[PDB]
DNA sequence: ATCAAAACTGTGCCGCAGTCGGCCGACCTGAGGGTCGCCGGGGTCTGCGGGGGGACCCTCTGGAAAGTGAAGGATAAGTGACGAGCGGAGACGGGATGGCGAACAGACACAAACACACAAGAGGTGAATGTTAGGACTGTTGCAGAT
DNA sequence: ATCTGCAACAGTCCTAACATTCACCTCTTGTGTGTTTGTGTCTGTTCGCCATCCCGTCTCCGCTCGTCACTTATCCTTCACTTTCCAGAGGGTCCCCCCGCAGACCCCGGCGACCCTCAGGTCGGCCGACTGCGGCACAGTTTTGAT
């Protein structure tokens, strides 16, 4: 029991933020509890619960700890913080300097936010040429400003200009890049210069990794240094399946929750707006093929059981063969493709098995992705097969990037597989006319699904959104599967733990946490290819019933050639050991 | 389609116009002709292939597969081409 | 000559004379070209001898093995000598080792 | 002020001064460094590198490039030239005998 | 006992691996020396002696020679391009040089 | 007991680099067989004459360029500035060295 | 990890530094080129008196071989004045203790 | 009779000849009064083995042969055909012997 | 001994000149070539007699020319080791 | 033979890696003190071969004279490299995400050094024994230079 | 198209430079058995590099183009080079002398290798930390390109 002991340490320690300028104590002692608005908030009235947590982070700021919102996509982050900067102003009468943090692709919104919501104050931005840096230097070197935009970058690389002033109160975005201890914008904002109040703001809890703690527990407050460098993996002991996870270590799982009490506010998408309908998540299972089988399952033996790193090559050879490209110069050595040559990869067909039947039933797809080699083999077979989409990735160079979206959003856009890349858009999609949302490849994440899926779970998804999470038998990717779901559904504890770390119902601290302790304690039950329940999966209604059935009719009229090419057979010895 | 990776820029030609200028104009060339680009991309090609043929004689004898410093620094010894800075 | 004992000094002009009949069999050499062949194999074997009590500082070994021997093949000789160099010694090595 | 323009030499001889008057890298370095590791793909395909050893390989190679153009000049000035032309690369080289 | 067996008899080469072992032994090269070390020293010397010889004897085949002489020697060498490569800095005595004119030293074909 | 462990054989001779260090590199480097009791002295004594020069040419052109701090560039000066020195490093490359201000005097236009 | 000793002569480089410039310091990397300067001018002259050891039908590397290697190595006036040097040292290495 | 060849006949036979013969060039006594008057700037009374002399003549005679290899390469280079003091400084400067 | 090096004849470098394919020949070669092959012997001979002096003899043998070569980096064959 | 237009060059200030001085940790290497194989060095002898002188003989250098043919200077048509401007664009920081290989510490059987025994292989001589390149001595065609 | 002059072949001819035996001496290399230490094997830690993508921020590289200083082809003159011949002279060869001297033995002490302590000089992270120094900023020469 050491909750008591972190208690005594913010207890002697409390003193420092407000002489320099229990855990029902240090959250509880100090109240002022005024549900009005200040005066000056113009645009657009709040919600009940944005003032419940504005009213939080006043508290925040007059137990003068650090805090966190961490609340869900699209709950209006935006109007909250800046309601708290213009409570602050005008309610407090501290008048800045005032400094905010965004990532490039949002500090448009940001600026158009502070112009609609907050006139009275002042902002700077921070983008563009030297020039335009230099004319904003120049402005702020006297001390003629409120509110300071500035990106990630800015930072280190105006450190001279934001380190010269004594900082009252920055508010940065977009935390889980801000998580790396060793990250150099980490470093340089440790080693920037004691600026005062500092929050962070995320849409996520922790993930890739063991819990929260080298964003929130380090970053944001630096007493939990002097207080955790022994008892850190002390309280990380958690980290096999009934004894010491669920029986013995439940206190732990509480204790961890009971010292994430005050810093925290993650309300869900389900309770106010709702607006989400659901998710309906399915897995599919694709298979090898006749070089992906025994084929490639000679290479692992004739190479290791050559290519360096072939955990990531691994993910290769299930994805889609010759993106080595060397053994088209095999199988297809005459540079033209046709059918059942790119086609060869299951995954592949079981794409033009899916996705004529939602070209004819009309599901508008997103289509996410690794490798954008892959995009670009699936990109010429979409021009070979000729069915309509396009294509984004890290090579949009932002103006396209912008403007691609009133192509996608038309009525009458004819374009369907909107092609995607996992990464790409940085939070800038805002797409809500698509009804099916496959995934290829899982990441080493659950910020995919955090993402992928919030592309389509916008304000206006007006279906049900059918994901087809891809896998294969027996591969690496069934490994990354299970590793990632599993050991990165730590933060199941921690999407529990969102509601009452929230308005905190009481009985989901002890009842709904067995209730989703019931889907961790299902791991072994739920560990452990035919077109009517492929078909099926992807149903919704019964006309579509009757065009897949009519469809499997007029493809059975048709005489199917077979299913994919059989394992030829000179290329076959000739891929592995005569490579070298 | 543009499939292969038959279509990007070449990693020799890399070796760029203005740098080879740049080298020149240290050396102490005034005037420069219009093939002395081919050429002195030819001259470079050579010479890194008997350096990095013998800095991975050394390795693959030491047993290891990562080319270090002493490894080269030795390969450019025994070329008659002695380096000071990077052997202790 | 009266007993003085003239001192033994020892060549390798009796193999080289081996390695000749066995290459051609009707064709002597000279003298001065014997002594050619003689400060060839001198200066070809000091060359890669030194080259492997390099290779043994470097290592931090103590030892000439058979590898730090094919090493200096592969450092001072071109091309296809090296390569068949290195083939002849390796039979050579195999052929001792197992027969024998 | 646009017919400002300097007599044909001179900038190359501000040029000339400059980067004899510095001491930087002149190749620069991602590029350098995906040539040092296409050419050691033609050995061993599949080796590691070290940022020390991609750093001693262009020093090395800009060393050489320049001392190749101070030999070039020569022999180009000596040809009652300016410009340097492929034929004096060759010769260069010829003479020292890095060719034959 | 055994009677002898020479260990050049044993490896099937002809140079002394004796001598090549008592050389790498006291010649200071290292403190221990291997005793396959000098079986393949020896081998690869043999390898280059013969390749010398046959060259040298092909070219005084080709100047009816039956004795080889420091120019035959020279000629092999320097018309061998890899003998070219390692005895590059070598100067064969009594050797000459390659019989050798440049081309714009030739006379005026017309006249 | 030990009589007086102190004056080492450096300090004998007034050198300033290390006779023992220099003595056991020799010892075990496997040059030859055994080593006198004055040669890593003589040698010491030639190190410190060789850095010594260097060091002070180097001293005297981190003078002429109002900096007192050695860089490679003032090494490379030094070096390649006294003869005897650019004669005894002459196929070494000094790294991050830079090259001489060498301009021909048919290329600078003046007529 | 028992962090591991590499020597080096950069103090050594220091002091004689320091004798001729009282008031100079030297650079990092220009340290390291002057320790790999007296490592080679130690393995030349090392490998000389070696070959001067082998070709006289002798054992002992001493003093005379090498003095020999200096002047085989060393150009001109810097082989004088470093023979001198030597031959100095040496005189007041064996008279004192 | 005014049979007078015109020159590059001439030239080109020595060529042929001299590079087809194998013995020495400069003259044995006179090389060996050259080196006993160097060696005499380096040590009092020296005394010379007959192949000491005669490799020392072996060794200057291939590296003049060489040098006007070089110096032949330079004047063709230079588009001459004569070799001159110019090209014989130019060839010992790129080959490292006087710079 | 006053003024040997013209001892080379100006028809032996004429004939050097003419294995080594030069085809026609400037006038000042030839002080050039004497000052050329006096430096090439008092580098090869100032060592030779360096080995000698170091070997406690009075005499240059062929060994002693040949490591002045070795060691200046012109090997030679033919005249022992 | 004077002014516009750029380009270095001082000064100077201001943060920033980065020498550098202790701090002692904390060793691991050098100094000292003894022992004892062993190698180098002083000393004698003795063939041996390098310096030197001289006789003779002849090929090879020195020197001049005549023709001439490349070296070099002047000239001009031609074009290719250089300076400059402008707009994409790839180097360059920084990040995410695992994963592996190399440097660094104990235990240990191959393996290489030691050291005797001994014979047999390898130098030194010699002596026919040929023999094979070398050296004049002439027959005989292929390149060169006015016809 | 025909004299003509070196130069490559065609077949003897002393001689000398290798190649066979030969017994033979000796030293040197296998053969075989105690033995010890250098090299490898696996277990754990740490940190830097690899295969993939991202996301900005820029100097900087590529392309166009105008313009002219260069490279190169032609021609003319002229002097420095080759070719030939011919008188002489030193280089080459033989031979003889004749002592300095290189090398081989011989013997006996100094001396360096090895070993065993044991104190402290050297590395080496921390711990600031002082400052020497690059990067902006502002006046002020200082050459170049017209004129
Ligand atoms: N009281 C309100 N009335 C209408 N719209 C609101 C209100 N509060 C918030 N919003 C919406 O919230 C959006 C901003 O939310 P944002 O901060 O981007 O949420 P998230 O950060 O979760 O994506 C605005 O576009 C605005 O339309």
């Amino acid at each position: 029991l050491l909750d008591q002991t972190k208690d005594t340490r913010i207890t002697h320690l409390l003193r420092q933020t407000n002489a320099f300028l229990d855990y029902y104590n240090v959250a509880h002692r100090i109240k002022e509890d005024i549900k009005k608005q200040p005066s000056i908030l113009v645009g657009g009235t709040l919600k009940d619960y944005q003032i419940k947590g504005l009213q939080w982070m006043v508290s925040l700021f007059n137990n003068h700890l650090n805090g966190i919102l961490a609340d869900e996509m699209g709950l209006g982050k935006t109007i909250q913080t800046i309601s708290l900067l213009t409570y602050l102003y005008e309610m407090k009468n501290i008048r800045g300097p005032y400094l905010v943090i965004v990532p490039l692709s949002t500090l448009s919104n940001w600026s158009s936010e502070f112009a609609k919501w907050a006139p009275t104050l002042r902002t700077i931005s921070f983008k563009g040429s030297p020039n335009e840096r230099k004319a904003k230097q120049a402005k702020i070197r006297a001390g003629e400003f409120d509110v300071v935009l500035t990106t990630f970058e800015y930072i280190i690389k105006e450190r001279a200009l934001l380190s010269k002033v004594k900082w009252v109160h920055m508010i940065i975005d977009e935390g889980h890049r801000m998580k790396n201890a060793q990250s150099k914008l980490s470093l340089t904002l440790n080693t920037h210069y004691h600026a005062d109040y500092r929050l962070i703001l995320t849409g996520t809890p922790l993930q890739n990794n063991l819990p929260e703690l080298w964003a929130l527990l380090n970053f944001v407050l630096p007493k939990i240094f002097n207080s955790v460098k022994s008892f850190d993996e002390w309280f990380n002991t958690p980290f096999d399946k009934i004894e010491l996870s669920e029986e013995e270590t439940l206190l732990v799982i509480r204790r961890l929750h009971k010292v994430l009490r005050p810093f925290l506010l993650r309300r869900l998408k389900k309770d106010v707006e709702k607006e989400l309908p659901d998710k309906v998540e399915k897995v599919v299972k694709c298979k090898m093929s006749a070089l992906q089988q025994i084929m490639y399952q000679q290479m692992l033996k004739y190479r290791r059981l050559g290519f360096n790193n072939q955990i990531m090559q691994l993910k290769k050879i299930c994805n889609h063969p010759f993106v080595f490209e060397e053994v088209e110069d095999q199988i297809n050595p005459t540079r033209e493709t046709n059918d059942d040559i790119w086609r060869v990869a299951g995954k592949f067909e079981l794409l033009d098995r899916i996705l004529p039947k939602l070209k004819a039933t009309g599901h508008r797809v997103l289509i996410f992705f690794q490798m954008t080699q892959i995009m670009d083999i699936m990109e010429d077979f979409l021009r070979y097969i000729n069915i309509k989409y396009l294509r984004l990735d890290g090579h949009t160079k932002s103006d396209e990037r912008s403007e691609l979206l009133r192509l996608f959003n038309a009525p009458d856009s004819e374009y369907l597989c909107f092609i995607l890349s996992t990464r790409a858009g940085g939070l800038g999609l805002n797409l809500q006319t698509a009804d099916t949302v496959i995934i290829f490849d899982t990441d080493w994440n659950p910020h995919q699904d955090l993402q992928a899926q919030d592309r389509a779970h916008r304000i206006g998804q007006k279906n049900e959104v059918r994901i087809l999470r891809l896998i294969t038998t027996n591969s690496v990717e069934e490994v990354i599967l299970e590793r990632a779901y599993k050991k990165l559904d730590i933060d199941g504890k921690v999407i529990q733990a969102g509601k009452f770390d929230n308005k905190s119902t009481s009985e989901e601290q002890e009842a709904l946490l067995r209730s989703l302790l019931d889907a961790e304690e299902e791991r072994r039950k739920k560990r452990e290819l035919k077109d009517s329940e492929i078909n099926e999966i992807l149903a919704r209604n019964d006309e579509e019933m009757a065009v897949l059935t009519r469809m499997d009719e007029d493809r059975s009229k048709k005489e199917e050639k077979s299913r994919l090419l059989e394992k030829k057979r000179e290329e076959s010895e000739s891929a592995a050991v005569y490579n070298g | 389609a543009k499939r292969h990776r038959k279509v990007l820029r070449d990693n020799i030609q890399g070796i760029t116009k203005p740098a080879i200028r740049r080298l020149a104009r240290r050396g102490g060339v005034k005037r420069i002709s219009g093939l002395i680009y081919e050429e002195t991309r030819g001259v470079l090609k050579v010479f890194l292939e008997n350096v990095i043929r013998d800095a991975v004689t050394y390795t693959e004898h030491a047993k290891r597969k990562t080319v270090t410093a002493m490894d080269v620094v030795y390969a450019l010894k025994r070329q008659g081409r002695t380096l000071y800075g990077f052997g202790g | 000559g009266k007993k003085r004992r003239k001192t033994r000094k020892e060549s390798y002009a009796i193999y080289v004379y081996k390695v000749l009949k066995q290459v051609h069999p009707d064709t002597g050499i000279s003298s001065k070209a014997m002594s050619i062949m003689n400060s060839f194999v001198n200066d070809v074997f000091e060359r890669i001898a030194g080259e492997a009590s390099r290779l043994a500082h470097y290592n931090k070994r103590s030892t000439i093995t058979s590898r730090e021997i094919q090493t200096a093949v592969r450092l001072l000789l071109p091309g296809e000598l090296a390569k068949h160099a290195v083939s002849e010694g390796t039979k050579a090595v195999t052929k001792y080792t197992s027969a024998k | 002020k646009k017919p400002h323009r300097y007599r044909p030499g001179t900038v190359a001889l501000r040029e000339i001064r400059r980067y004899q008057k510095s001491t930087e890298l002149l190749i620069r370095k991602l590029p350098f460094q995906r040539l040092v590791r296409e050419i050691a793909q033609d050995f061993k395909t599949d080796l590691r590198f070290q940022s020390s050893a991609v750093m001693a390989l262009q020093e090395a190679s800009e060393a050489y490039l320049v001392a190749l153009f101070e030999d070039t000049n020569l022999a180009a000035i000596h040809a009652k030239r300016v410009t340097i032309m492929p034929k004096d690369i060759q010769l260069a080289r010829r003479i020292r005998g890095e060719r034959a | 006992r055994a009677k002898a067996k020479t260990r050049s008899s044993r490896a099937g080469l002809q140079f002394p691996v004796g001598r090549v072992h008592r050389l790498l032994r006291k010649g200071n090269y290292a403190e221990r020396v291997g005793a396959g070390a000098p079986v393949y020293l020896a081998a690869v010397l043999e390898y280059l002696t013969a390749e010398i010889l046959e060259l040298a004897g092909n070219a005084a085949r080709d100047n009816k020679k039956t004795r080889i002489i420091p120019r035959h020697l020279q000629l092999a060498v320097r018309n061998d391009e890899e003998l070219n490569k390692l005895l590059g800095r070598v100067t064969i005595a009594q050797g000459g040089v390659l019989p050798n004119i440049q081309s714009v030293l030739l006379p005026k074909k017309t006249e």
